[PDB]
């Protein structure tokens, strides 16, 4: 809901599919840390809700 | 390096990605240090000693 | 002379009821400014978002 779930990114390994799938506007591209990643950080179908 | 200057277990500091896709093409931290000199480059040597 | 940090060590820093009362101490125990400081930069950070 108002947001962008695709985005195409520049030429892929394989250049039969070079699009990147965003859930919930996340641009996950560094490494995660479970507790220190997901602070300050919300998008428009989850504050819709609260 | 950059899956270590990426791996944030404090917390998350700003990013901008350059628009490359290479390793160390980015600015990171708050006074926006550019992280694309620490790249191997063998005409000037730009990361490494000398 | 002396300043502090917090851990790093997960499970306290996911527990809400530990880290939202050691926001609201943090505030009233220690110098985070003026003249002299007991905190660190880092710190004093993570006691805001607490």
């Amino acid at each position: 809901w108002a947001t962008i779930d695709v985005e195409y990114r520049e030429p892929a390994p394989y250049v039969h599919a070079q699009r990147y799938i965003r859930y919930c506007g996340i641009d996950s591209r560094e490494l995660i840390n479970p507790t220190t990643y997901g602070i300050g950080m919300t998008y428009h179908c989850y504050n819709e809700m609260l | 390096l950059n899956d270590y200057l990426l791996y944030m277990y404090n917390t998350r500091v700003q990013v901008n990605y350059g628009p490359t896709g290479e390793p160390l093409d980015f600015q990171i931290g708050r006074n926006q240090y550019d992280c694309n000199v620490f790249r191997a480059d063998f005409a000037t040597g730009t990361g490494y000693n000398g | 002379q002396i300043i502090l940090d917090l851990k790093i060590d997960p499970g306290e820093r996911m527990d809400p009821a530990v880290r939202m009362v050691a926001g609201v101490v943090g505030h009233l125990l220690f110098t985070a400014g003026g003249r002299f400081t007991n905190l660190t930069q880092n710190m004093a950070r993570q006691l805001d978002i607490a």
